[PDB]
């Protein structure tokens, strides 16, 4: 109960200050945002728009799910483990058994993410017990990875270059991305040691 | 926000955008306190604990070629990621068209 | 290649394909798999706090027959084949399996309906989920320890004692990993001051005499 | 580079919708409306190409096949992702709502109930959840809000097209 | 009044309870000094319908009650509304008021219709509610002219 | 960058665990089991539509620059009858130009005994003064009408 | 919908009574959903008891009969369609499995888990004030070291004790008071009908008492 233990702790800190700070709550703010259930989730949305008959929707299948319980387990980082999921979402296999389900009708995404919910209670993936239909329900009626077409947040590294190329506008046309230092005069702040991003402005 | 002799827009600038607060939030021991604190979904997802940049890896490189050789490639998703897009924040909202109104 | 196990692969894909061919009463041979395997889930499954307490006890056990494995090889200096492996992986699966016939008796007394039966199968739930360990396992390598360095009377005693106990298979790494541990000073310190009194202090006081004299 | 540069041009619409990712038609004779949309899509850095339906070769093919993707005859008309978009009244509610940015990179909108353009400082749920029995209007003390401000009378406009 | 309007409500969905403490519990609440509003008043009128395994002068004595409570609570939106010129929507709440003692096997008082009439700013509305008046004492399946 | 690649991952991991001294986590054997998923590796016939075209142009400029006929009544049965009298033509195959004069000819006499008969029939209609058809009983309801229009101002 | 839940509560234990006691449900019939009355057998009875009864009404009341024999009723899966359309989630021809999710999810949210994780969620999005924190600061002080342990046995007992108060207050315009300006009571002489009011400014230059009594033959001055 670390969770609970850095409730307490605010609670009693800013009752001694009578304020509400700020290093308080960055604690309680980084206390109950170490979980890893969103990785789990990315593993479990993405394994939800599958077919439980193909073989290779089996084997995309199987792939995730042990990749889940790998960052579930702690033995795998988060990076490498990001680079499993955007090699595996990029295949041209996942992306046409995303697009025959949305050309089903009656697709089966929403037993998908609810049996994904059950198997993250039964198997211990999340941190308390009857978390994940919360965070189910987040998922469903907020914009997330559960409400995304294809069944991954919609973030340009995880789209193929050949569909990044022709609809987005970036340096030149015919990895990390940096603002080249002729630019003496880009912004306030802003120089050659500041990335940019192709599909977001994360300032 | 306390100003201290200062304009507030430009003070939280400097507090949030400059290199001494960014180098406070990885963790330097730099002089009196250059960050904001306590900040939650309004914290910019360039320095969140999840993404994949880190300004004391990027210390030790002294040329930008160097970053961009030797860096791994950033973290794409975390949680303050799903809080803006659920808030629509990964890119600002379009302002009035100044393209063919006047300059006044 | 229209053949049978690509013609059975293609019906198999298009009945799972949307959320209508595969439902309860549609397909027999479905409902029979799912019949008989909630008919083994209706026989094997648990509580789920006993579920809870069984997953944190089979980590444990996972990692301490891991730890076995790493001492083994930590002091003979081999390398780590396939077949320390299998080895380690066999251990763990009876392990598990022992665990699972351990912790069937929680859950019959967990589901039994008498309140002390209740109430010992909750502490042993809390007890799991805090992480604590378990008193049985300190007897099983104590007496595994006393088997090892007895006699062939007390070694035929104690093997003909516990012949019908299934006591776990415990490696002998296992033992060395319990008994090399050292002692902790102030759950020492609390328990002479709590079965002992105003004595137990003066004791303890004369203890740190003694460790300041062998400090100089 | 390995074939002479030629300007594309087709009778057909949906040969305009394969080719681009965002197409739109446009008259001459708007010129406001044309720019509102040239502003929303370049804030977004999207690549957009934009036929201007005066002098063209298929006048007439493509007005017939305009009033069929879209039932209103107005012009401009956005076609991203080999969907219509639509006027001005459609592209700027996607932009009040926040799905203006999916549409144009992704090629999807927003089917999540809610609005986004109503939020106080980050965005929760804050009551979204089912309440039992209903009965939202017979507390009548409830929690209210903050208390909002409303113009006495309407200023002048810079612009008849500032917007 | 929230304090029973979420009372009256939330005890009549309750399983174990009697429906002559749903009765006690608004005699009660409006001896603490509680106004009866349109919303209570329907749900004890919906309790007193669902309700006869009581006997038939028990029933009868909350048909009294709700007779009146309703006539009271018709007279008391008439002087409410009468200053906002706001017949249009005093007609729709004397139709809901109709309505609602229609189904219990009587009419609004003509007390209650004599003030109505006295304070109406349209003549339209004026004869319609004669017309209503008129429509109330007789049944449906009446002759008329 | 291909540097950091689930390939390069698993088989970094696979030389480490191949030393002997490195203990493989679950992941590894899972996925020797379950590889990461590779991207590598993977109307009307138009001789009738030509005959039709011909027809429609040559039947137009028999029409309304021939006859000077605009009001024609069920068009499809003398251009049906004029296709299949090509069909005949060319049953014993005759030619490909003079089949389409004698269907035109036949045509041409098919519109003009069309026009006699709807002469003679407005004729008779005109002398008898009993019948009226229907475009004279609306455009005579129209006018009364705006006669009426006249008496309102 | 006090109707249909009145007069499905009417049917419930009218068929307790003519039943006799225990009805056991086990995994298989639960799986099915079938309870102790058909739906045949329930718009039967509404036939034959109520006379005057049309037939969407009908087919309504034997959908709450169905679902109040089981469990309380929840009136959640109607808001749940207004917030969550059926083309968002992917089921616009399989509106039998809609009706299915929307209901075990309706029924999810009402947990005391559920009102839970809610309050935590809204914890970490900071939506509390310094009013919230001080009543938690009471919540949690009321708790003794014995009363933990009894709550923490449970994942979330010892958090909704704290969040109890935060928990009403998140859950919207259902549950969340206003403030209000103060409403005192009347101060007036009982024999003169006479109430004191006071009023200042620039300190201590203007300083005026005013006595207020009712006038009733409408001549009121000042």
């Amino acid at each position: 109960d670390t969770e609970f233990q850095a409730l307490v702790e605010f609670i009693e800190g800013a009752s001694y200050d009578q304020l509400i700070s700020g290093r308080r709550f960055k604690k309680v703010y980084d206390v109950l945002s170490e979980n890893d259930d969103m990785f789990i989730w990315l593993c479990h949305t993405a394994m939800s728009v599958l077919n439980p008959g193909d073989m290779r929707s089996r084997l995309i299948y199987n792939h995730l799910r042990i990749l889940a319980e790998s960052v579930a387990s702690g033995e795998m980082t988060q990076r490498t483990a990001f680079r499993f999921f955007e090699s595996a979402v990029r295949s041209p296999a996942y992306r046409e058994i995303a697009k025959r389900q949305l050309e089903g009708g009656a697709a089966t995404r929403l037993a998908g993410i609810s049996a994904a919910a059950d198997v993250m209670r039964r198997m211990g993936l999340t941190r308390r017990p009857m978390s994940s239909y919360f965070e189910l329900y987040q998922r469903i009626v907020e914009r997330s990875e559960a409400m995304t077409p294809w069944g991954f947040p919609p973030l340009f590294q995880f789209e193929e270059r050949l569909s990044l190329e022709p609809r987005l506008k970036f340096f030149s046309r015919a990895r990390i991305f940096w603002i080249p230092p002729t630019w003496n005069r880009a912004g306030r702040f802003l120089g050659p040691h500041v990335t940019l991003y192709p599909g977001m402005t994360p300032d | 926000i306390n100003s201290g002799d200062q304009s507030p827009y430009r003070y939280v600038e400097e507090r949030l955008y400059s290199k001494p607060s960014r180098l406070d939030r990885e963790g330097v021991k730099v002089n009196k306190t250059y960050a904001l604190q306590g900040l939650g979904d309004l914290e910019p997802l360039r320095y969140g604990a999840n993404f994949g940049i880190s300004e004391k890896d990027a210390l030790k490189y002294e040329t930008v070629a160097e970053k961009a050789k030797y860096m791994e490639p950033p973290i794409p998703y975390s949680s303050l990621a799903a809080r803006k897009l659920a808030a629509g924040a990964l890119w600002p909202a379009a302002p009035d068209p100044e393209g063919m109104i006047s300059k006044e | 290649l229209s053949s049978g196990i690509n013609l059975g692969r293609l019906r198999l894909a298009e009945q799972f394909s949307s959320m209508n061919g595969w439902q309860s009463k549609e397909d027999p041979a479905f409902d029979a798999y799912v019949k008989e395997r909630r008919r083994k889930e209706n026989y094997e499954a648990f509580d789920q706090r006993v579920e809870r307490g069984y997953a944190a006890a089979a980590k444990l056990h996972k990692a301490e027959i891991q730890n076995a494995v790493k001492r083994r090889l930590k002091s003979s200096g081999a390398k780590f084949t396939a077949e320390t492996l299998r080895e380690m992986s066999s251990a763990v699966t009876e392990r598990l399996a022992w665990l699972r016939d351990v912790w069937a008796q929680i859950d019959a007394d967990y589901r039994s309906g008498d309140s002390a039966r209740q109430e010992t199968a909750a502490q042993e739930i809390s007890a799991a989920l805090r992480g604590e360990p378990n008193d049985y396992m300190r007897w099983v390598y104590e007496t595994k320890r006393e088997l090892r360095f007895a006699g062939p009377v007390g070694r035929r005693a104690i093997q003909e004692e516990l012949q019908a106990a299934e006591l776990p298979e415990v490696l002998d790494e296992e033992v060395n990993r319990y008994h090399d541990l050292k002692l902790n000073m102030m759950e020492i310190e609390r328990e002479v001051k709590a079965k002992y009194g105003v004595a137990g202090q003066q004791h303890w006081a004369e203890l740190q005499a003694a460790k300041d004299e062998e400090y100089i | 580079s390995a074939t002479r540069w030629l300007p594309f041009v087709s009778s057909d619409l949906k040969d305009y919708l394969n080719r681009y990712w965002a197409v739109m038609f446009t008259v001459g004779a708007r010129p406001i409306e044309t720019g509102h949309i040239r502003h929303y899509v370049s804030w977004y850095c999207t690549r957009m190409k934009v036929v201007l339906l005066d002098h063209h070769v298929y006048v007439e093919p493509l007005r017939q096949q305009l009033q069929e993707a879209s039932r209103t005859p107005e012009l401009p008309l956005l076609f991203v992702n080999k969907k219509l978009v639509g006027t001005l009244r459609d592209v700027e509610l996607l932009e009040r709502e926040k799905k203006l940015k999916d549409v144009l990179h992704f090629g999807f909108e927003w089917r999540v109930g809610g609005s986004v353009a109503a939020t106080n400082g980050q965005k929760s749920l804050m009551g979204a959840l089912p309440a039992p029995y209903g009965d939202a209007e017979f507390f009548r003390g409830r929690y209210r809000g903050p208390p909002v401000a409303r113009p006495v009378v309407s200023l002048p406009t810079l612009h008849p097209f500032a917007l | 009044v929230d304090t029973m309007n979420v009372l009256l409500t939330r005890a009549a969905r309750h399983e174990h309870i009697q429906v002559d403490d749903v009765f006690l519990l608004f005699d009660e609440l409006v001896a603490l000094g509680a106004r009866p509003d349109l919303a209570a008043a329907e749900t004890l009128h919906t309790v007193l319908s669902h309700s006869a395994s009581m006997p038939e002068e028990w029933r009868e004595a909350r048909r009294l009650q709700l007779v009146e409570l309703y006539n009271n609570l018709a007279m008391e939106e008439v002087e409410r509304l009468a200053p906002h010129r706001a017949d249009r929507l005093l007609k729709e709440q004397m139709k809901r008021f109709r309505g609602n003692l229609q189904q219990l096997g009587s009419g609004l008082r003509p007390t209650v219709y004599c003030r109505y009439l006295h304070t109406t700013h349209t003549a339209a509305v004026l004869l319609e509610e004669v017309h209503n008046f008129l429509w109330e004492l007789v049944p449906n399946d009446h002759p008329a002219m | 960058n291909e540097k950091y690649e689930p390939w390069e991952h698993m088989k970094r991991m696979g030389r480490l665990v191949g030393t002997g001294f490195y203990i493989p986590p679950e992941w590894y054997n899972h996925f020797r089991m379950f590889p990461p998923i590779n991207h590598n590796f993977q109307t009307l016939s138009p001789e009738r539509v030509a005959l039709r075209d011909e027809l429609a142009r040559k039947s137009r400029l028999v029409a309304s620059e021939g006859m000077r006929y605009y009001n024609i009544f069920w068009v499809r049965k003398p251009l049906d009858t004029m296709e299949k009298e090509y069909y005949e033509l060319k049953r014993r195959g005759v030619d490909h130009g003079e089949a389409i004069r004698k269907v035109l000819q036949g045509f041409y006499s098919g519109l003009a005994v069309k026009k006699r008969v709807a002469a003679i029939q407005a004729e008779e209609a005109k002398l008898t003064g009993r019948f009226i058809t229907m475009r004279e009983a609306t455009v005579v309801l129209g006018v009364l009408a705006k006669l009426h229009k006249e008496q309102l101002t | 919908e006090l109707r249909l839940d009145l007069t499905a509560q009417s049917l419930k234990e009218a068929w307790m009574r003519v039943s006799g006691g225990v009805y056991f449900q086990s995994v298989d019939e639960y799986y099915a959903s079938v309870d102790g009355l058909d739906a045949e057998q329930i718009g039967e009875v509404l036939a034959a008891l109520f006379p005057e009864l049309n037939c969407y009404e009908a087919q309504a009341l034997v959908q709450r009969t169905l679902e109040c024999i089981s469990r309380p009723v929840s009136a959640a899966s109607r808001q749940l369609s207004r917030t969550i359309t059926a083309e968002a989630v992917g089921l616009d021809n399989a509106p039998g499995h809609y009706t299915n999710f929307l209901e075990w999810m309706g029924r999810l949210t009402e947990t005391r888990a559920f009102k839970t994780e809610h309050a935590l969620f809204e914890f970490s999005r900071r939506k509390f004030n310094r009013d919230d924190v001080r009543v938690m600061f009471e919540n949690y002080r009321l708790m003794s070291k014995a009363t933990l342990l009894a709550d923490s046995a449970d994942s979330y007992s010892h958090f909704y004790t704290v969040l109890k108060d935060f928990a009403r207050k998140v859950a919207g315009e259902d549950s969340r008071h206003q403030i209000g300006v103060r409403i005192d009571e009347a101060e007036v002489d009982p024999e003169t009908g006479i109430a004191v009011g006071r009023g200042c400014a620039d300190g201590e230059k203007y300083h005026f008492t005013a006595l207020l009594r009712e006038n009733r033959d409408h001549n009121g001055i000042i």
